[PDB]
């Protein structure tokens, strides 16, 4: 996240971190089994980390869980990135507190204008690299279509929402695929591309995830 | 040797945080960079050594 702020600390309870190793993508906890993220992270083997605030210093509050299924779109483009989410459901349930909490998925599709709030571990400068031990949040609009496919000609598809600056100076980057964007309380968005990170210009492109919800409610009652 | 191994590591549009090897000419050495997951470019490795089999 560049141009954010340090979340207060467990203020983003469905925000988990997906581990290999190392943090190398984000997601949301949307049930006590269940959690969603990017279709281009996945690994064949993954650890979610949940009840995170500071990635590199155990805490206490963390819970550590390995992935038993990872589900991909069946539609999912690598080229064009359409399509781009996945679903993970967690060897076992999870302890849901204060700390760790579900993310509802959205009852429709927000209108453009609406303010989100985007969060992760991602890269924080837009040259350079930077990466934060400590959370970050961002609010930011989602923008019109027309303002998206202006700053991406012919790259974006029905699937897909801009949500950020067209100016530039705040937005998601490298680490933080996968991520939550929230609005009103519910699953908007999943960090997934852009050109650079806070260009002017460029903003993130984000999965419409309202396209989705079928999809993901059929997958989790089958698996 | 292969032109696409004095390209500068290509990061690419998506927000992923993957480490990947490269060659970096000016140093003549393989090195790590953060690869964001998706349309990688040749000089991209999973290993330093397929990066200094192939560009070495
Ligand atoms: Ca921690």
């Amino acid at each position: 996240i560049v141009g954010g702020y340090t979340c207060q600390e467990n203020s983003v309870p469905y925000q988990v971190s997906l581990n290999s190793g190392y943090h190398f993508c984000g997601g949301s906890l949307i049930n006590d089994q269940w959690v969603v993220s990017a279709a281009h992270c996945y690994k064949s083997r993954i650890q979610v980390r949940l009840g995170e605030h500071n990635i590199n210093v155990l805490e206490g509050n963390e819970q550590f869980v390995n992935a038993a299924k990872i589900i991909k779109h069946p539609n999912f483009d690598r080229k064009t990135l359409n399509n781009d989410i996945m679903l993970i459901k967690l060897s076992s349930p999870v302890k849901l507190n204060a700390r760790v909490a579900t993310v509802a998925l959205p009852s429709s599709c927000a209108p453009a204008g609406t303010q989100c709030l985007i969060s992760g571990w991602g890269n924080t400068l837009s040259s350079g690299v930077n990466e934060p031990d400590l959370l970050q949040c961002l609010d930011a609009p989602l923008l019109p279509q027309a303002d998206c496919e202006a700053s991406y000609p012919g790259k974006i598809t029905d699937n897909m929402v801009c949500v950020g600056f067209l100016e530039g100076g705040k937005d998601s980057c490298q680490g933080d695929a996968g991520g939550p964007v929230v609005c009103n309380g519910e699953l908007q968005g999943i960090v997934s591309w852009g050109y650079g990170c806070a260009l002017p210009d460029n903003p993130g492109v984000y999965t419409k995830v309202c396209n989705y919800v079928d999809w993901i409610q059929d997958t989790i009652a089958a698996n | 040797r292969p032109d696409f191994c004095l390209e500068p590591p290509y990061t690419g549009p998506c927000k992923a945080r993957i480490i990947r090897y490269f060659y970096n000419a000016k140093a003549g050495l393989c090195q790590t960079f953060v690869y964001g997951g998706c349309r990688a470019k040749r000089n991209n490795f999973k290993s330093a050594e397929d990066c200094m089999r192939t560009c070495g």
